[PDB]
RNA sequence: GGCGAAGGCGAAAACUUAGGCCAUUACUGACGCUUAGGCUUGAAAGUGUGGGGAGCAAAUAGGAUUAGAUACCCUAGUAGUCCACACCGUAAACGAUAGAUACUAGCUGUCGGGGCGAUCCCCUCGGUAGUGAAGUUAACACAUUAAGUAUCUCGCCUGGGUAGUACAUUCGCAAGAAUGAAACUCAAACGGAAUUGACGGGGACCCGCACAAGUGGUGGAGCAUGUUGCUUAAUUCGAC
């Protein structure tokens, strides 16, 4: 019911998540790759963010959406594949952005796995 | 980082804004030593001597 | 490691005049006996011929490409419990494959004559029944569900 | 890259404050170096009292792998890490190179002061690096910022295991710090450098029925034959 607004994709490590969202700052609808049938260790792979991000996208097709931001945050190798899969589900894309948390160096982080 | 005018050439730009937000992000997620920080910036200030100069 | 290797070449069959026949007369022979699997392939494609009435040649390039599998299963290990990735198959690999596939589970089954059970295997294939159609399938169910790895592999 | 004597010092401002470099037609006129004892500072951990506690994390609990795991991994998790006043005075407190001074090829950078002056580059005096001969070293290597040529002073060493242990002493509430042996034992030592091999669950490259792709085989039954064990008078001896 909404022409434009953001939609955002955190590519953790460890799995990935997309949320559709209204301009005003609240979403409208999410997926992730525990929402579909794999789970586990196998979810932290380019192919699972690809389908992720292609479900949502289908499904706010439905939605009614336009020309949408698009705001990358996270480490990790599935966020690029999510981009191919907006831009290949046939998304209005216009503009890029990223919003990583990048910190300055203040708390400090956990300790090294060895 | 908000740079996109129509389709891709923005995007081959991208690639480049996150690899270096990766590269200053992935030594805030593991905790080491300050001298260790100092040992390793060092170094990777010896490997932009090896190549860009 | 070696180097590639040359492959020879296949005479058509001058009788039927077709390849595949020769890969088949080839696949089901045992002891190094022509006189004998030939005997085999020729009476069961004239069973073909007598009941279904059909040319043997319609259902053979039926079954068979019917039978060709799309993607192959590689083994690749990394550590413990070893995970598959799929491959792409060649042609020549394809038709490799589907062909022992069709002779493998011909020759195990009820209707004790090799003749009539290579026979039905061969209907059974032309007509996608699951002698060997479900094998193929099934190995091909193995296939894109582990896409994640096939799409990042080596 | 800069500073500090060392430890260390990196968001911004104010006050106090230390030392350093260059030029001196100025001044005192040997007032200089070192330093036993003494005094001051001295990473982190730790301790006493009062606050503070977002993140992290010894000890601890639980889930994993393993035969065991009180470890490596994962989830929680207190003391602590933070601040105010004291105490402790140890580190690979490393340039493994005490301080002060005179002299000894050169080349390449970089930083500050000065003259010249659009920067760049000219050069002078300094600080911080690389390469490099005579010279030194057992070799690696040092080489104008010496481990070179020499002097002055201080501290320290005299085989290794015993052992930085014991006693005594001083300091500290405290754990400990400083100083610090001998009895016994060995002919060598968790000695140094370098050389050739061998090895690496260290890299790089290259071969083979090695893996991969298939075919047909053994371990399932009977039989032949050989071997091990047992047995008897020997079950001749060898091959493992």
């Amino acid at each position: 019911n909404v022409s434009s607004g953001i939609i955002h994709v955190s590519c953790s490590p460890n799995n990935t998540i997309v949320s559709a969202s209204d301009p005003g700052g609240n979403v409208l609808c999410w997926a992730s790759s525990g929402t579909m049938g794999f789970k586990g260790s196998r979810k932290k792979t380019p192919y699972s963010a690809g389908i992720a991000a292609d479900k949502v996208a289908k499904t706010v097709k439905e939605m009614g959406m336009a020309t949408v931001k698009l705001f990358v945050k996270g480490t990790g190798r599935g966020k690029d594949t999510a981009i191919r899969s907006f831009a290949n589900a046939g998304l209005s894309i216009t503009e890029i952005n990223e919003k990583t948390p990048i910190p300055h160096n203040g708390c400090k982080p956990p300790k090294r796995p060895r | 980082e908000v740079k996109n005018d129509d389709l891709e050439l923005a995007l081959k730009k991208f690639k480049r804004v996150s690899l270096e937000i990766r590269r200053l992000a992935q030594r805030h997620e593991y905790h080491l030593r300050k001298g260790m920080r100092l040992r390793e910036k060092r170094k990777i200030a010896q490997k932009k001597r090896r190549k860009f100069r | 490691r070696k180097n590639r290797a040359p492959k020879r070449t296949v005479l058509p069959d001058p009788v039927f005049n077709n390849t595949l026949v020769t890969r088949i007369i080839n696949v089901i022979m045992e002891d190094g006996k022509k006189g004998l699997a030939q005997r085999i392939l020729y009476g069961a494609f004239d069973l073909i011929e007598q009941r279904t009435k059909e040319k043997p040649l319609t259902v053979f390039e039926r079954a068979v490409g019917n039978v060709m599998p799309r993607l192959e299963l590689r083994v690749r290990r990394i550590a413990g419990s070893n995970y598959q990735v799929p491959t792409e198959v060649p042609q020549d690999r394809k038709i490799a494959l589907a062909l022992r596939w069709i002779a493998m589970f011909a020759r195990k089954r009820h209707e004790k004559t090799m003749l009539e059970k290579i026979a039905n295997e061969i209907i059974d294939a032309s007509n996608n029944t699951g002698a060997a159609i479900k094998k193929k399938d099934d190995t091909h169910k193995m296939a894109e569900a582990n896409k994640a790895f096939a799409h990042m592999r080596w």
